[PDB]
């Protein structure tokens, strides 16, 4: 995922553009979302190496 | 749960908005302490970040977009789907 691409997609969904932020629930995005059953919620500072194009 | 469609919309938006900072802040870590992206919420989700790395409330947490951040994130990495309503965009474009 080129940083090109992830503009492109910032622009194309509205978020350079103000707005409120809405907090999502760890409920609503357990259903909407859901991890393998790996049961593996990520956490330190692997869960920022994951972000670096992560198959 | 029943999936709601908006909801996973609001998921990939701040899905991509957590990909974004964390690049950004990649960019920012090499080129000094910078922090100065004013993309809207950018700096939000960078200090998110940094949270959760060494955050360990885990599920606990009510700092805002922690748990959330937490649970995309790990979805995000192992979701394997084809069809996924929240990766498809990131994945493939
Ligand atoms: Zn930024
Ligand atoms: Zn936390
Ligand atoms: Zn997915």
């Amino acid at each position: 995922s080129d940083e090109e691409v992830l503009m492109s997609l910032v622009i194309e969904m509205g978020l350079d553009r103000i707005k409120e932020l809405p907090q999502l629930t760890s409920y609503d995005c357990e259903v909407n979302a859901p991890i393998q059953g790996s049961r593996n919620l990520l956490q330190g500072e692997e869960l920022l190496r994951a972000l670096d194009q992560v198959n | 749960g029943s999936a709601d469609p908006e909801k996973r919309k609001l998921i990939q938006q701040q899905l991509v908005l957590l990909l974004h900072a964390h690049k950004c802040q990649r960019r920012e870590q090499a080129n000094g302490e910078v922090r100065q992206c004013n993309l809207p919420h950018c700096r939000t989700m960078k200090n998110v970040l940094n949270h959760m790395t060494h955050c360990q409330s885990g599920k606990s947490c009510q700092v805002a977009h922690c748990a959330s951040s937490r649970q995309i994130i790990s979805h995000w990495k192992n979701c394997t789907r084809h069809d996924c309503p929240v990766c498809l965009p990131l994945k493939n474009a």
